[PDB]
């Protein structure tokens, strides 16, 4: 029997002041004591707060991907929002860690994300702003990656001949004096 | 404060066996613990140490004290702060007992890499816990589970182990190891680890993977099938190797001639294989 003109709670304000005390596993048990959920609450979804308090939307998405974390949506979600907590970044995800050389963190949450990694290697159209990067500054500083890059996305190069690591004279030459350096100097082939 | 924060330290820590807790440990203790404004600042070993207390006492049970009925009534002026400290001494002790394996008692933490406590926490059945753990290293021991995540990955990848990939993967990186695979697929040597890490990684990388990732695994092996092709109808092991890191570059035909009368017929078989 207790109500407000304003519109706060006891329990309202006490989420709040947990927040104001900055708690994610303690106010993860509180969240349990109400039994909390991904978006049981729409109180708990500000944007504002979720990014300025990161702990905050940790500990939202903690609720949503442990209610759910098999899911590339729910565990999608934490994982942006772990990303937000850890890199200061405004924009803070693949793309973060991704332009400043940290590759690995950004195809460990590109995996299961939208538009995803064979997408992003075909089509860069996808609107959602979470599943695009700084290319340079990420390209060439994913320099540790040779054989990532050779894998993630096809080469295109024009319809010439790539590099042809055999000679006609030395492929030849596995024949022991039939090296056709010995003549045949006309012919690059037989190089 | 300090006095009153030493009865509730000595009642607590001395509830910490099995000795039947007589009366006040179940009010006086914690009277005097709420008389106790061990505050926030800077402060000395007390704090935080007494913060632990609570709350590596709220992971046990049995006797009357804990960080929970402690957070209950402990909400003052002086004690948000000390809430914070017991947040990072909180993540200290739940990392000192780290993901705590009770079927596997044989495996000794005392020197122990983080790589176990990760994979038991990635494998765990508790997403609850094991998120709660992700973020409490992340907020007071400073890692994200992605980077020391790949970090690892790339560190197993290079060794090329097959089942223990396959078996902690499944818990959430089934997308993802074919990718690892790859990354780390220029530092191999041994066809036989290849093949088993393409299998028990890229292959189990399957449909949750990328189309590309799989697709080399199976192009992979295609190449393995017509290496070994070659090599009965023919060994140096650094040419060999060389040939295969550097596949890239060098050509199949590279790679044959750095190997008249011979089976020409298998080595016509294994070409019109492509």
């Amino acid at each position: 029997n207790y109500k407000t003109k304003e519109g706060w709670d006891f329990h309202s304000q006490f989420i709040l002041y947990c927040l104001e005390h900055s708690l994610q596993h303690l106010l993860y048990v509180y969240l349990d004591c109400y039994k909390l959920s991904p978006e049981n609450c729409p109180f708990l979804e500000k944007k504002e707060l979720h990014e300025a308090h990161p702990w905050f939307e940790f500990l939202v998405q903690c609720r949503q991907v442990a209610s759910n974390l098999t899911d590339p949506k729910l565990i999608f979600q934490a994982s942006l929002a772990n990303a937000q907590i850890l890199i200061p970044t405004n924009q803070a995800s693949v793309s973060s860690m991704l332009l400043e050389g940290h590759t690995l963190l950004a195809l460990a949450t590109t995996m299961y994300s939208p538009g995803g990694v064979s997408q992003v290697v075909q089509n860069e159209e996808n609107e959602n702003c979470l599943k695009k990067v700084d290319p340079q500054l990420l390209k060439m500083a994913l320099t540790p990656y040779p054989k990532l890059k050779t894998a993630l996305f096809p080469q295109c190069t024009p319809p010439s001949v790539l590099p042809s690591d055999i000679t006609i004279y030395h492929l030849i030459q596995s024949l022991s004096p039939f090296d056709p350096s010995r003549l045949f100097g006309w012919q690059s082939a037989n190089t | 404060q300090n006095a009153l924060v030493d009865l509730i330290r000595k009642a607590l820590r001395a509830l910490q066996g099995p000795d039947s807790v007589p009366p006040g440990v179940v009010d006086a203790i914690y009277g005097a613990l709420r008389t106790l404004r061990c505050p926030a600042e800077p402060l000395g070993v007390e704090l935080h140490l007494l913060c632990e207390e609570l709350l590596e006492a709220c992971r046990t049970e049995g006797s009357p004290l804990r960080e929970e009925r402690l957070l209950s009534c402990l909400l003052h002026k002086a004690s948000r702060g000390l809430l914070s400290l017991y947040g990072h001494t909180y993540a200290e002790k739940v990392t000192e007992k780290p993901p705590r394996a009770t079927a596997s008692g044989k495996v000794s933490p005392d020197h122990l890499d983080p790589e176990r406590a990760m994979l038991a926490l990635f494998s765990n059945p508790n997403p609850a816990e094991a998120w709660k753990v992700a973020y409490f290293y992340c907020l007071s021991n400073n890692k994200h589970f992605l980077e020391q995540i790949l970090v690892t990955a790339l560190t197993l990848l290079k060794e090329e182990d097959f089942p223990n990939l396959g078996c902690l993967l499944d818990r959430e990186f089934r997308p993802l190891s074919c990718l690892l695979v790859l990354l780390g697929w220029t530092h191999c040597q041994s066809l036989e680890s290849a093949k088993r890490l393409l299998q028990t990684l890229h292959r189990t990388q399957g449909p949750g993977c990328d189309e590309l990732l799989r697709d080399a695994c199976d192009g992979l092996w295609a190449h393995l099938e017509v290496l070994e092709w070659c090599i009965q109808q023919s060994i140096p092991k650094r040419d060999l190797l060389y040939h295969l890191h550097g596949g890239d570059s060098h050509s199949v035909l590279y790679t044959l001639h750095h190997l008249p009368a011979l089976r020409e017929e298998d080595v016509l078989k294994l070409l019109q294989k492509v």
